[PDB]
């Protein structure tokens, strides 16, 4: 019924893996901080 | 009157079970039912727990190879199922999708299957992570991108896990995502992850018909931490238990409580009386920005956290604002949450910045936040529950009246109560301030969830696509739709395809503004259409067509192109230079002639109502933001909330991007590099700081 993904891609622009990054580190560095929380605790 | 030709041939099977869940299978009625086999080969994932009845259930289902609806309650555990689908789709070399209705939530839920399996990655509006990885987790706009591009991507694809479906139709999302279902192909198989709804059945019936395959439904009301509900009347001092654990509506404490009826400084006491009681952690739900505000700042007296906790506030908050820049470190709203923090008070709504709402999410996460005031988006957040779950108000406004909060509503916001692990109990408080019959209480604290009802209706995004793509088109959408399922079976015996008046209307739009031939044929002005769906489509690509963006710099595009994705609806104008106004008023023009041809194709519509749609109360604050101001500067321009105004440039970058794919599908170099250096003049600074799960 659905028509294959090629047809979908002919007559429009490609879908592009834009805003692209890497993983800052931020949650890992803030996740050390919080060893003995309310929760880690519990 | 348009009657389908061929109608859904769908029955349902009940399927019995150990107590604790409910299982029936929707399959096509032609075939006959084969009930599902044990696992052969080991468990994709283990778990250090005891699965409970109905994840043993969804999962045999994934074990089969066959789709899937849970419906449970948030705590139930429904996410253990999405993993074992993650896990079986990795060990087999296939590639899963995890689709969220929300850009927040998709970056938490990134975090926590990253965390579990590594071969994560993340596709957002606002960014991109391992775009190669065997499980990418994103939002349903981007999944209907890439359905429609017929992305490659899509072709390794063995699961989709669609997550907290019952939400989709407050998101936004709810035609992007019955797109998404739609276009998906037939081999693909489902988790559909919701919250407790009465016609879940109707749903999996749905899905078999769509995909002409079995699609199995596993509800329970189970709740692993039950809760007890209460009410504080205005002017009383106790609360009245009105619902008890295990769900016995208490009629007498009920009219005791209106007895005593027959509200800052209210919602100071109950705090109060909250943490004496160790009723803490606690949830405030207010339905205001300002109310969440106001009563935070009430607590100031009191103060929760001890030293070391104290320490750890300080310590994560400095962490977090780090990669922000001096200039906004010093923000107001950055300084003045601190305070707050410290003492275990938290703030959450939209009108926060971004990197404070993350930090006080994993602060609360956490433990280190005992009272937070937040709106009801919280309840959506992931893997953050409390205690104790306050209302301030038994009342909404959706816009039109002020009603009570409906049962589904209640269910979702009270059921954040209760840890599973360190809570025995659930509290529900609902603050009382005028009268109520026990009626509409009962139907509010004991009702059912709402139905989950299909918001699909057509765009013209979608109807040019359609057309675009051979082998399809407009009506197989809409004869597909869930709303046009919904239809079907209300009405049993009714083959009436709705929305068909509507599609013909609006293609005699199209042709008449070139967009489609007379034939239903895409003109490439219709093809640069097939870009735009953050906005206005239709009257975008005019504006293009018109030259509207030739004489402007870019500057005043972006200004001009935040008309299209800002959504306040009470906010004070300012005054715009002829910079600003005289592009407002050319887009105007253009907008009361779509409005004309649109009236004249016999779609209901009002000119002014249209005009007014497109609000221009940030073009000088996104105008000044391009032209290299500070935030703090631009928040000095309006009475907008900072994380309104982020929101704004964030889905004004968004919208930008897809400007470029318009002008980049006719090769207009010229636009394509102007709408790209808007992007490059406000992407920058907190505005888009990372996110802090990244
Ligand atoms: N069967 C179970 N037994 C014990 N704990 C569970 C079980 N299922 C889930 N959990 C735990 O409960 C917590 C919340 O579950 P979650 O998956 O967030 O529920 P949902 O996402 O369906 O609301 C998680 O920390 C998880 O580890
Ligand atoms: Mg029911
Ligand atoms: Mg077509």
């Amino acid at each position: 019924p659905i028509p294959d993904m090629s047809k979908f891609a002919t007559g429009i622009t490609p879908f592009e893996f834009e805003n692209m990054a890497e993983s800052t580190g931020m949650y890992l560095r803030i996740r050390s901080l919080l060893k003995n929380s309310p929760r880690n605790q519990q | 009157l348009s009657l389908a030709d061929l109608m859904p041939r769908v029955k349902v099977q009940s399927v019995e079970t150990v107590e604790g869940c409910t299982h029936e299978v929707a399959l096509p009625a032609e075939e006959d039912y084969l009930p599902l086999k044990p696992r052969v080969g080991k468990a994709a994932k283990e778990y250090p727990f005891i699965l409970d009845a109905f994840q043993r259930e969804a999962i045999q289902c994934v074990d089969n190879n066959q789709s899937v609806l849970v419906s449970a309650h948030t705590s139930a555990g429904k996410t253990v199922c999405a993993e074992y689908a993650i896990a079986l789709a990795l060990r087999e070399k296939q590639r899963v999708i995890f689709t969220s209705p929300i850009k927040a939530l998709s970056n938490q839920k990134y975090r926590e299957m990253y965390e579990e399996f590594q071969d994560v990655g993340l596709m957002t509006g606002d960014v991109t992570i391992n775009p190669t990885a065997s499980c990418l987790v994103m939002t349903t706009e981007i999944l209907r991108s890439m359905l429609y591009r017929g992305s490659e991507v899509m072709r390794e694809v063995a699961w989709v896990i669609f997550d907290e479906i019952h939400y989709m139709r407050d998101s936004e999302r709810g035609v992007v995502w019955e797109e998404t279902i739609i276009l998906l192909p037939d081999n693909v198989h489902y988790v559909f992850l919701s919250a407790t709804i009465p016609n879940a059945r109707q749903f999996a019936e749905w899905i078999c018909h769509l995909h002409k395959q079995p699609c199995h439904v596993i509800y329970t009301d189970y709740r692993p931490t039950p809760l007890q509900h209460y009410i504080f009347p205005a002017g009383g001092d106790g609360l009245h238990l009105v619902v008890d654990e295990n769900g016995d509506f208490r009629e007498d404490n009920f009219n005791t409580a209106m007895q005593v009826l027959r509200g800052p400084s209210n919602v100071f006491k109950i705090v109060k009386m909250i943490m004496e009681r160790n009723f803490q952690p606690v949830i405030i739900f207010s339905f205001s920005k300002k109310d969440c505000e106001a009563y935070a700042l009430q607590m100031t007296k009191l103060d929760f956290n001890t030293d070391e906790e104290k320490k750890m506030v300080e310590e994560v908050f400095s962490n977090a604002i780090d990669c922000l820049s001096d200039e906004d470190k010093k923000l107001p709203q950055v300084e003045h949450v601190l305070p707050l923090l410290k003492r275990g008070i938290g703030i959450h709504h939209g009108g926060l910045l971004p990197i404070l709402k993350e930090t006080i999410e994993i602060l609360f996460s956490e433990g280190l936040i005992k009272a937070l005031f937040a709106t009801e988006t919280f309840a959506m957040g992931i893997n953050m529950p409390a205690r104790t779950v306050l209302f301030t108000n038994a009342r909404k406004f959706d816009g039109k009246d002020f009603r009570w909060i409906s049962s589904g509503e209640y269910i979702q916001m009270s059921g954040r109560a209760g840890r599973r692990g360190m809570d025995d109990r659930g509290i529900v408080i609902l603050m009382v301030d005028e009268k109520m019959s026990p009626t509409i209480g009962k139907q509010l604290l004991k009702g059912s969830a709402d139905p989950l009802n299909s918001a699909f209706h057509l765009t013209y995004n979608m109807v040019l696509n359609l057309l675009r793509v051979e082998e399809i088109n407009p009506e197989y959408m809409l004869e597909k739709s869930f709303y046009q399922f919904q239809h079907y079976r209300a009405i049993p015996g009714s083959r009436t395809v709705l929305q068909m008046d509507e599609l013909k209307c609006r293609k005699r739009v199209l042709r008449r503004l070139g967009f489609a031939t007379s034939s239903d044929v895409i003109e490439m002005k219709g093809r640069v259409a097939c870009e735009i769906s953050s906005a206005d489509e239709l009257l975008l690509t005019e504006m293009m067509f018109n030259g509207l963006f030739n004489d402007l710099s870019a500057e005043q595009a972006t200004a001009l192109l935040s008309c299209f994705v800002f959504q306040e609806n009470s906010s004070e104008m300012p005054k715009l230079t002829e910079q600003l106004a005289g592009p407002l008023r050319q887009m105007q023009e253009c907008a009361k002639r779509i409005a004309k041809v649109s009236a004249e194709a016999k779609l209901e519509i009002d000119e002014e109502t249209y005009l007014s749609s497109f609000k221009p109360h940030l073009m000088d604050v996104v105008y000044t933001w391009a032209t290299g101001a500070t935030f703090a500067h631009i928040c000095k321009m309006t009475d907008v909330f900072e994380g309104s105004i982020i929101r704004c440039m964030r889905r004004l970058e968004e919208l930008l991007r897809q400007m470029c794919q318009a002008a980049k599908a006719i090769g207009n170099t010229e636009l394509e590099n102007k709408f790209a250096e808007g992007i490059t003049k406000i992407k920058r600074d907190i505005v888009f700081a990372a996110s802090l799960y990244l």
